């Protein structure tokens, strides 16, 4: 099989940019790559075939260019809808290889995460269950990292994460952590904190509450 | 009648190189109208013979033309863990050559063709192939329906089904109308015949340089067959479209198979689907019936005719003797949508081995009296065995027996002078339909001009 | 216009099988090449497996051999992909994929199919209140959606009153069961001042539970 | 009285002759004033004509060479004798007719040629075992209808050519077998192996030699080696005193002129020998296949007898080309070639049954009449050709030759020869126009008007010219 | 077979 390695995993850019893409094969492959475009939560739509043809009605502003096994996909003046992802397949051999893939996200200046920490609800804490929720909401980076303390030691059992695509009309990621504990478990202890640290600030971001204590 | 053999005007080609073996007339975007000739024999750049086709201007005296550059490079491709290869080596590019709009289309029906996996192959076969150009712009495209990447194993496990690893398209061609190309290829489903078609503009825009293996969606190939009587027939040696059948819709195709049904020989005519609406029988075996077709109203009412050439076929002389002369069957189409009947003309050759027939040219309307007129060839005809050219004009009842005019070869021994002809375009402006005549023996073209009746 | 109309998105138990259909339209499955790929969110793109409508012949990557399946049946003009004995390794999205001009490309794509294989049952999300700790110039609520299955589930503010400033994240799979949250910011003065209600919907057991935010 | 002789009113001896093959001139001084000189012969005598000066010519057929049929077509090589006479003179005065006789039998013991021509191609891998002792089988069957026999051999497969010839692998060249399991010879057009001998155990060891080769398409290029096989006298050795035989043996259809097109083979045949010291044909990748009519023409220039041994399934397909090619022979070859030697003796016994007669350089103003004597002493009117003839039988034809006016040429010659056998009747016919006084004429005679006229033959006629 | 192998 041929290995397929697409660079980078991920960029971020602006619009009217030109960004590359390469994408390195195991052996030479005289020019019989494709690329494709998958916009977000849709299907595939064919860019180019046989390294430089473009698919019809594909605009110009595309290109595909190489030789050998390096290859590279160009985009002149990146426009709103050329925000997506983009994979390189190989078909000189089969069986067919796919790239990595690259994901071009939107650019801007960089925020610091608003976290807020929320207890168990009533409805839970009767039913035998208990789980303490930590949202991180629009930031920029993407890069982000959550810690959950429990009396000031760190626990990572039981954790459940989940981000959100980049925010369409200011260009910012969500985070949401949930640490589901049994109500008697929950009991045991007094403190409860969720500790965000990002590029953004030195000190980490630390939001806790104690429990029946309000 | 009234063509001109005092002031000829000659075209010529390189030596050996069958400059001549095809023509057509050419005009550009412009209206200007140029001679298109196939020189099958020309030597490529491995100074091996792959051969060439020539875009001749109009000019009296004539003199040397320039080519009409193709890619002759054979070429290369390793997908999908297979090695696909074509081979242009001794292709015979422009034994068939066609003008439509401002497009030209040179065929080389011997261009070669294989794929290779692992240790088994395709074999190495001539499928033919197609270069399109557009002189002014400068496109180019390429158009091979008959290439595949069928293991030879395959076609063996099968008994030889759809196999059009022999096609020679390209062989004969035609374009409609509509500009819908139709290629002749008598070695296709082994050997049985077939045609492919496909509209030019679609032939382009799908068309990239290395791909060697594409799609063409809106193309349509005709169909196999168990019958025997196909076999060995050559379906598809010779190719013409015309109306038969009153619908101006359609477009109606005619195919020559020479040797259909044991060498009996046999033309076609079918509709846009290969839906058979006539067929027309040989006369006499290995006489090649269908080795040519024409399509022109003969007499001036409005409706296709048809004329069918057998050059071999032998005339019944004194004491039992035969006599291979040629001969030239006329059918006129029938009022309403009725079948074709009987012959309603025989021609036949005069001169043993002259071969009457194996080209049959269209005039128009020659002497403009109102009905088109025809010429036919015998390339080795007329009293020196030199190769002679022989017009007939169009009447009510359709063609006049004798000749109108007999143009003798002004070329050597040996020039098929008339193997190729085409006319009914008007090159000087002169209000008259000139003739062109292919000489590929002597590596040269005559232009025959029309001028007023004497 | 070439257009490839994939099967409804199934959801079958471990162990079962489940056959995949890709019909075309605008032109005859007979005409090129039809491929097969998988998606997976971690993996990424997998190549199945390829197939001529017109013969029949196949060819598989080794990995996906006696798993996959392809078919074709040109009366119906539609390809089919069959996987027996699945697992939740075979949780994807499958595409069908056929060239334009090139003979070996891959550039026209099916909308995909989803194949979830679980063996849990229906289950109604447990729907929990989120309410600040005992201030600032902003606030912020939550909404949390534990112990589904199977996907989706839409949840709305105030019956789809509260659009702008909501953060509906995507659901997570905790031991056969789905979990999701969703927050909502306003001003300090328009809560608890107003009232504010999450609203969940699960149309497969057929439930859209509300539950009001309460201070503490 | 009065006849169709003097109710024409002639002028001179010439026109009197011209009238009718029955009237005579009288170039006799004292004949008197109402006297005709244009009149029957017993009319002159009864008008006291000397009987010298009688001009009437009379149509005469006299024997030159009358040598006898010969009963043994041995011995000699060769003077034997199968057609009487051999040479005739013929003299015939203006519109008459004279007759004559000729014999033809066909000679017992005549010498035979017989070149096996067989198909080697693939599709005939078990036909080769069936043969490898005919050789001497049909020398015992042959040994019955004549003392002198020589046989020869050659084989054909097709032109080796794309896309006739497998061209792939590189290996398929050298053994076209090379995708199969087997070995078989490199693809030929047509070689010759065995030249005409009558050492029949030449043959035999030959055969064991030979094997198939094999190539693409059904149809193959036999017709290629029919050609060569007739043209190149030399070396095939035909014999100019013998029965031609060429057995062509195949079991599929036949490539034509104009299939070579399918190769790239444009050029027609040429229909000259290319067979050189390496005993292959040379001009087999260059040259087309020939036609039907140009094989005919070699076929009958070469006094070869074409004998179509083929299979049941192509019978009717060579039966009807057997039809454009007269004088061709058919019979039905088994699928394995094993009652090839009965065919060739029943194709010879029709070969040898029929006498057909065929005129060359016959005169514009002569027509010829035949009446036949075929079966049994029966006189068939109209008739030049007879059937079912056994080898001995002799027949015999009458001929009437009626000549048109008085042409210019008073000497000329043409033959009566059957086809396809070497001896031939040649009559010289010599027309009688002129009168024999008219050369020992007067010019400027002094009896014509002193000077103005010639006498000859009694009479004036205006001189040259008036 | 059709071709040049016996039916
Ligand atoms: C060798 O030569 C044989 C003698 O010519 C020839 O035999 C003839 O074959 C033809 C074709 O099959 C026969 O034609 C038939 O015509 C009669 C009517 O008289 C019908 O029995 C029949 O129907 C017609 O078929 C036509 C199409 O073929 C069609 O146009 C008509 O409308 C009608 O349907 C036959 O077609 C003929 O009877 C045969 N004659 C004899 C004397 O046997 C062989 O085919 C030929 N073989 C080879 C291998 O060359
Ligand atoms: C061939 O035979 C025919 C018929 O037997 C002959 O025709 C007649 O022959 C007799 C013979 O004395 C003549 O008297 C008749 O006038 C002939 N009648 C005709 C010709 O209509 C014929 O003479 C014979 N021909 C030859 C060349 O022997
Ligand atoms: C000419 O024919 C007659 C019959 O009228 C025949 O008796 C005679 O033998 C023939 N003459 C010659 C020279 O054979
Ligand atoms: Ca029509
Ligand atoms: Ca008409
Ligand atoms: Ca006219
Ligand atoms: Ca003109
Ligand atoms: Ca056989
Ligand atoms: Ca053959
Ligand atoms: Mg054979």
């Amino acid at each position: 099989d041929i290995l397929m390695t697409q660079s980078p995993s991920s960029m971020s850019v602006s619009l009217g940019d030109t960004v590359s893409i390469t994408c390195h094969a195991s052996q030479g492959i005289s020019s019989n790559i494709g690329w494709l475009q998958q916009k977000p939560g849709k299907s595939f739509m064919g860019l180019i075939y046989y390294g430089t043809n473009l698919v019809d009605g594909v605009p110009s502003r595309f290109s595909g260019s190489g030789s050998g096994a390096d290859y590279s996909l160009t985009i002149s003046s990146l426009d709103s809808e050329d925000f997506a992802d983009y994979y390189c397949v190989q078909y000189a051999q089969l069986p067919y290889t796919f790239g990595g893939g690259t994901k071009l996200e939107i650019k801007r200046a960089d925020a610091a995460p608003t976290v807020s920490i929320f207890p168990p609800s009533s409805e839970q804490l009767t039913s035998g269950g208990a789980s303490v929720v930590c949202f991180l909401n629009n930031f920029y980076p993407k890069d982000i990292n959550v810690k959950w303390k429990i009396d000031g030691s760190e626990r990572q059992n039981g954790v459940l994460n989940s981000w959100t695509d980049q925010d369409s009309k200011d260009s910012t990621y969500s985070m949401s952590s949930t640490l589901t504990l049994t109500k008697d478990e929950y009991e045991r202890h007094n403190s409860y904190t969720c500790e965000a640290t990002h590029k953004t600030s030195t000190s980490p971001i630390v939001k806790s509450f104690n429990r029946n204590e309000c | 009648l009234n063509l001109d053999p005092v002031q000829l005007t000659f075209y010529a080609g390189p030596n050996g190189s069958q400059f001549g073996f095809s023509l057509d007339f050419h005009k550009d975007s412009h209206g200007r109208v140029a001679i298109v000739v196939g020189a099958p024999r020309t030597l490529g750049p491995s100074q091996e013979e792959t051969g060439g086709v020539f875009l001749c201007p109009w000019r009296a005296e004539g003199g040397q033309c320039p080519s009409l550059l193709f890619d002759l490079r054979d070429e290369t491709r390793n997908v999908g863990s297979q090695t696909l290869q074509t081979f242009k080596a001794r292709q015979g590019l422009g034994a068939s050559v066609v003008s439509w709009s401002d497009v030209i289309v040179a065929c080389a029906p011997w261009q070669h063709w294989n794929v290779l996996e692992k240790t088994e192959e395709a074999e190495k076969t001539p499928v033919g192939s197609c270069f399109l150009a557009q002189p002014e712009s400068g496109r180019r495209a390429e158009y091979s329906p008959c290439r595949g990447n069928t293991l030879s194993r395959i076609y063996v496990e099968n008994d030889f089904s759809w196999d059009k690893r022999y096609c020679e398209a390209g062989f004969s061609s035609v374009v409609t109308q509509a500009g819908e190309l139709v290629l002749g290829a008598p070695g296709g489903y082994y050997f049985l015949g077939l045609l492919a078609q496909a509209p030019v503009a679609d032939i382009f825009s799908s068309y990239r340089p290395g791909i060697l293996l594409w799609h063409v969606s809106s193309q349509s190939l005709s169909f196999d067959s168990s019958n025997p009587e196909y076999f060995d027939g050559y379906w598809g040696y010779s190719v013409a479209v015309g109306e038969f059948d009153g619908d101006l819709n359609t477009t109606e195709y005619v195919v020559g198979a020479p040797t259909w049904s044991w060498t009996l020989g046999a033309v076609e005519i079918l509709d846009s689907y290969y839906q058979r609406l006539h067929r027309l029988r040989g006369e006499q075996m290995a006489s090649y019936f269908g080795h040519s077709v024409a399509v022109t109203d003969v007499n001036g009412d409005g409706r296709h005719d048809l004329l069918v050439g057998a050059p071999l076929y032998m005339e019944s002389r004194a004491d039992r003797k035969l006599a291979e002369v040629g001969r030239v069957y006329l059918f006129l189409q029938p009022r309403g949508p009725h079948a074709l009947g009987a012959p309603s003309l025989l021609l036949t050759g005069t001169q043993l081995y002259g071969r009457f027939g194996s080209a049959i040219a269209p005039l128009g309307d020659l002497d403009r009296d109102g009905y088109n007129d025809i010429a036919v060839a015998a390339p080795y005809g007329g009293p020196s065995g030199r190769g002679q050219v022989l017009v007939f004009l169009g009447q009510s009842e359709g063609l006049r027996s004798r000749p109108s005019q007999v143009l003798d070869s002004p070329f050597p021994t040996g020039s098929a002078f008339g193997f190729s002809l085409r006319g009914a375009v008007d090159i000087d402006d002169n209000g008259y339909p000139d003739l062109i005549v292919g000489a590929y023996g002597a590596n040269q073209v005559a232009v025959y001009r029309a001028q007023p009746v004497v | 216009e070439v257009q490839l109309q994939q099967s409804g998105a199934e959801l079958v138990k471990p162990g079962a099988s489940v056959k995949l259909s890709c019909t075309a339209s605008g032109f005859n499955i007979k005409d090129t090449y039809v491929h097969w790929v998988k998606q997976r969110p971690e993996q990424g793109l997998e190549w199945i497996g390829r197939i001529d409508p017109a013969n029949g012949y196949t060819k598989y990557d080794p990995k996906f051999q006696g798993k996959a399946t392809i078919t074709a049946d040109t009366s119906s003009n539609t390809a089919y992909l069959q996987l027996s004995s699945l697992t939740s390794e075979d949780t994807a999205v499958y595409y069908c994929v056929r060239p334009l001009y090139d003979y070996y490309a891959m550039d026209y794509w099916g909308q995909g199919t989803s194949v979830t294989v679980s063996s849990a049952k229906t289950t109604a999300p447990s729907v929990y209140p989120l309410a600040p700790v005992c201030t600032g110039s902003s606030v912020t609520l939550g909404c949390l959606v534990k112990g589904y299955f199977p996907e989706p589930v839409t949840l709305t503010w105030n019956s789809g009153s509260l659009s702008s400033g909501v953060h509906t994240f995507p659901a997570v799979l905790q031991s056969d069961l789905y979990t999701l949250s969703s927050s909502v910011t306003v001003t300090s003065s328009t809560w608890p001042s107003q009232s504010i209600t999450c609203n969940v919907a699960h149309p497969a057991s057929s439930t859209k539970v509300d539950k009001k935010i309460e201070p503490r | 009285g009065p006849n169709i002789c003097t109710t024409r009113g002639v002028s001179s001896c010439q026109q009197c002759l011209a009238v009718s093959p029955m009237c005579a001139w009288c170039s006799d001084e004292a004949l008197p004033l109402g006297s005709p000189r244009c009149d029957l012969k017993e009319n002159l005598l009864k008008d006291n004509c000397a009987p010298e000066s009688i001009e009437f010519p009379v149509s005469e057929a006299r024997v030159l060479e009358d040598r006898p049929l010969s009963d043994k077509g041995s011995g000699d090589s060769s003077q034997v004798t199968q057609v009487s006479p051999q040479r005739i003179a013929l003299r015939l005065r203006p519109d008459d007719s004279k007759n004559f006789s000729i014999q033809v039998r066909q000679v017992e013991d005549y010498p035979v040629d017989i070149y096996y021509l067989m198909d080697l191609s693939y599709s005939m891998k078990d036909d080769l075992w069936s043969i490898q002792n005919l050789g001497t089988k049909l020398a015992t069957q042959m040994r019955k209808l004549t003392s002198n026999l020589r046989i020869g051999f050659g084989a054909f497969v097709d032109k080796p050519v794309s896309p006739y010839m497998y061209i792939s692998p590189p290996e398929a060249l050298e053994n076209p077998c090379y995708d199969m399991k087997t070995t078989c010879l490199p693809m030929f057009g047509y070689k010759h192996v065995l030249t005409l001998t009558d050492q029949v155990t030449r043959f035999n060891e030959e055969v064991k030699k030979q094997s198939v080769s094999r190539n693409r398409d059904a149809p193959e290029g036999g017709f290629d080696a029919i050609m060569q096989a007739t043209v190149c006298d030399e070396k095939i050795g035909w014999r100019n005193d013998a029965s031609h035989l060429l057995v062509f043996t195949t079991d599929a259809k036949t490539h034509i002129a104009l299939d070579g097109r399918l190769a790239g083979i444009v050029q027609p045949n040429d229909g000259q020998c290319h067979v050189g010291s390496d005993n292959h044909y040379s001009a087999s990748t260059t040259m087309d296949y020939p036609s039907l009519g140009l094989m005919t023409e070699k076929l009958s220039q070469k006094n070869i007898n074409l004998i179509f041994a083929v299979t049941e399934n192509v019978v009717n397909l060579y039966q009807n080309y057997s039809e454009l090619i007269p004088g061709t022979t058919v019979g039905v070859l088994s699928m394995d070639s094993s009652n090839v030697l009965q065919l060739i003796v029943d194709a010879y016994g029709k070969i040898r049954s029929k006498v057909e007669l065929e005129v060359r350089d016959l005169p514009e103003e002569l027509s010829l009449s035949f009446n036949a004597t075929c079966l049994n002493n029966e006189v068939i009117p109209g008739l030049k050709s007879c059937m079912g003839l056994k080898i001995g039988d002799t027949v015999s034809f009458s001929i009437e030759a009626k000549v048109r006016g008085c042409p210019q040429e008073k000497e000329k010659s043409f033959t009566i020869k059957p086809v396809g056998f070497k001896d031939s009747l040649i009559v010289q016919v010599t027309f009688d126009c002129d009168c024999a006084c008219q050369a020992q004429a007067e010019p400027n005679s002094h009896r014509c008007n002193n000077g103005n006229g010639t006498f000859e033959c009694g009479v004036c006629r205006c001189g040259p010219g008036w | 077979x059709r071709g040049d192998w016996p039916c």
